[PDB]
């Protein structure tokens, strides 16, 4: 078992631009038995360099591993959409063996206009169950995008869940889907719902509309 | 003196000391270090101590007093069976000693260790065939396992060439907490000669055989092929020596 | 190369023992060891055991010994993990992973993983909320209809469009945890047609520990 030091994590990093991770060891290590792991989101790691020396079978040359003895670096030749990942430096010279803490990779491409779409309550789901209210940001890049529920064209408390999904592989874009949840029997004076969204896309903040 | 420079190897990796002829002190090498454990196959100790025969083998390894048991030929234990085996046909002395404080430049490794299993996987995949230690031969997958396993818990796999066999070996490396007085077990495996005896006990040679014990008494003498009966005086020295 | 597979999520009680399976492809194991990875939510991958089939050794991590057995069979071509007695905080995602040697600590390729979640509450079946297309659609250029699963107890619950079968404009946004114990997450696909969309038949719907698959003709609104 190694204490191993970790890069701080989350970077913002253009495309063709060469990236270093730092793995250090508190506890000296074999000077070539480190394994890094890069995973997709809602993937399974994938073994990238072994011993920090040679790239694995069907890995890409441009990442590529430096350093012995306690510190290890990996640096990658070119940056893709793809390449966004959290990797983590395995140390396998002590048993047990340790994992690196592990450092997400972001890459922007460019800044994404938010798309706001209005799911409005279906007569179903005030049926059945609370009928709530549904908000959607598709392709708002970077994650930092702000949604403010409005209802019957009044200021509304922000106590709406919200989730930001992960860049795609390819698109490298963040979709966040704020959902308000509003009781079925509450729903006599409210008549509008919307999402004002504050962003570094678009020229000024935009307010939505139900009615219906 | 080579048993006693440098470390004793381990029970897969022992190394053979062999003497054909020369006189023998067995009882020198008992005195040396203290033997917890004294055993032995198809003979008597004391015979062993004091008898001629055509060869002695002798064979050092650092072993443990508590999996001596294991090394048995009678003993199905995994160590006996992938590591050291002794040929029942020679008369086999096993004896286990621990080195004393006051002995010195025996060199003490980290831990004692073993293969726990030794294996070659068939060129079919779902089949896979055990190797087992023929007599002595140094094991098997010793090649796989390093001189001293790293952990107790270990995997070693190589490729054997294909034709042949292309099969897989598979070997499993064990160790035990070593013991603050290291241990040693000595497997002996002396061939008795039928016609021929080279190496004997020391001394062979006892004081009434000494012309000096009988001297001035009539006596009969065989030295040097020459049989006769003579009383020797002791004289100054005359002729060519 | 042997493809890895892994049993489906499934939540037990705290204490209750749980067996995780991984399955080498083929019906034959290789001579490889076997991994198995414990990684905690926002959290670095931790080993909890290594077993190799061939070998027949079985080892375990010091932090988790002795409270789960292991054991990998050749003739079976599968190998397993039980875990018994495990604290409430034990949950976590538990990975299968290849293993070259003890000499060679890497590994190629990672299971699909299983997700057991240790809680001593009643799982709840997953309710879908109406897909509720927007009012204000794009005139052709697209059309914006979810249906999204809620009020689902145990994660996690896969929903998919055409039964999977469309896997462009979907966007899948992670479950988070509402006030309610209970939590949902967020599906939605972007059709380019305003009406009808690429297949009348989508959002087919199956829940892991359910073990349910429903399939749902979808109408634009």
């Amino acid at each position: 078992e190694i204490v191993l030091t970790q890069s701080p994590g989350t970077l913002s990093l253009s495309p063709g631009e060469r990236a270093t991770l730092s793995c250090r060891a508190s506890q000296s290590v074999s000077s070539s038995y480190l394994a890094w792991y890069q995973q997709r989101p809602g993937q399974a790691p994938r073994l990238l360099i072994y011993g920090a020396s040679s790239r694995a079978t069907g890995i890409p040359d441009r990442f590529s591993g430096s350093g012995s003895g306690t510190d290890f670096t990996l640096t990658i030749g070119r940056l893709e959409p793809e390449d966004s990942a959290v990797y983590y430096c395995q140390q396998y010279g002590s048993s047990p063996w340790t994992f690196g803490q592990g450092t997400k990779v972001e890459i922007k491409r460019t800044v994404a206009a938010p798309s706001v779409f209005i799911f409005p309550p279906s007569d179903e789901q005030l049926k059945s169950g609370t009928a709530s209210v549904v908000c959607l940001l598709n392709n708002f890049y970077p994650r930092e995008a702000k949604v403010q529920w409005k209802v019957d064209n009044a200021l509304q408390s922000g106590n709406s869940q919200e989730s930001v999904t992960e860049q795609d592989s390819k698109d490298s874009t963040y979709s966040l889907s704020s959902t308000l949840t509003l009781s079925k029997a509450d729903y006599e004076k409210h008549k509008v719902y919307a999402c004002e969204v504050t962003h570094q896309g678009l020229s000024s903040p935009v307010t939505k509309s139900f009615n219906r | 003196s080579p048993l006693l420079s440098g470390t004793p190897p381990q029970v897969y990796n022992f190394k053979r000391l062999v003497f054909t002829n020369c006189n023998y002190n067995l009882t020198k090498l008992l005195s040396l270090f203290s033997v917890n454990d004294f055993t032995c196959s198809q003979i008597s100790p004391a015979a062993i101590a004091s008898n001629c025969y055509s060869s002695l083998i002798l064979d050092y390894f650092s072993y443990p007093l508590s999996m001596k048991s294991d090394l048995s030929v009678s003993s199905a234990g995994p160590i006996s069976q992938f590591n050291y085996k002794q040929s029942f046909s020679n008369p086999t002395c096993l004896i286990l000693a621990t080195v004393p404080h006051n002995l010195t430049t025996i060199t003490k490794p980290l831990k004692y260790s073993y293969i726990n299993k030794c294996s070659r996987l068939l060129s079919d995949d779902r089949t896979e065939v055990p190797q087992l230690v023929n007599a002595n031969q140094y094991s098997p997958c010793v090649s796989i396992v390093p001189s001293t396993v790293w952990e107790d818990g270990d995997y070693y796999r190589k490729q054997l060439s294909p034709l042949e066999g292309g099969g897989w070996l598979v070997a499993s490396g064990s160790t035990v907490a070593m013991t603050e007085q290291l241990q040693m077990g000595f497997g002996i495996t002396v061939q008795y000669g039928t016609d021929t005896n080279s190496v004997c006990p020391k001394l062979e040679f006892a004081n009434d055989t000494k012309i000096a014990s009988q001297l001035g008494n009539c006596v009969e003498y065989s030295l040097y092929g020459v049989s006769g009966r003579g009383v020797f005086q002791n004289c100054t020295a005359v002729g060519v020596r | 190369q042997v493809q890895l597979v892994q049993s489906g999520a499934e939540v037990k009680k705290p204490g209750s023992s749980v067996k995780v399976s991984c399955k080498a492809s083929g019906g034959t194991f290789s001579s490889y060891g076997i991994t198995w990875v414990r990684q905690a939510p926002g959290q670095g991958l931790e080993w909890m055991g290594r077993i190799i089939p061939i070998l027949g050794i079985s080892r375990s991590v010091q932090k988790f010994q002795g409270r789960i057995t292991i054991t990998a069979d050749k003739s079976t071509s599968t190998a397993y993990m039980d875990l018994s007695g495990l604290t409430s905080d034990d949950t976590a995602v538990y990975y299968c992973a290849r293993e070259g040697g003890s000499g060679y600590d890497f590994f190629d390729y990672w299971g699909q993983g299983t997700l057991v979640t240790v809680s001593s509450a009643s799982t709840k079946g997953p309710s879908v909320f109406p897909l509720a297309p927007s009012s204000k659609s794009t005139s052709g250029g697209t059309a914006a209809l979810g249906c999204l699963v809620k009020d689902y107890f145990p994660e996690p619950v896969t929903v998919s469009w055409n039964s999977g079968a469309l896997t462009s404009g979907v966007h899948t946004f992670p479950a988070v945890l509402q006030s309610s114990g209970l939590y949902s997450l967020s599906s939605v696909v972007t059709v380019p047609s305003s009406s009808l969309g690429t297949q009348t038949y989508i959002c087919n719907v199956n829940h892991k520990p359910s073990n349910t698959k429903v399939d749902k003709r979808v109408e634009p609104k």
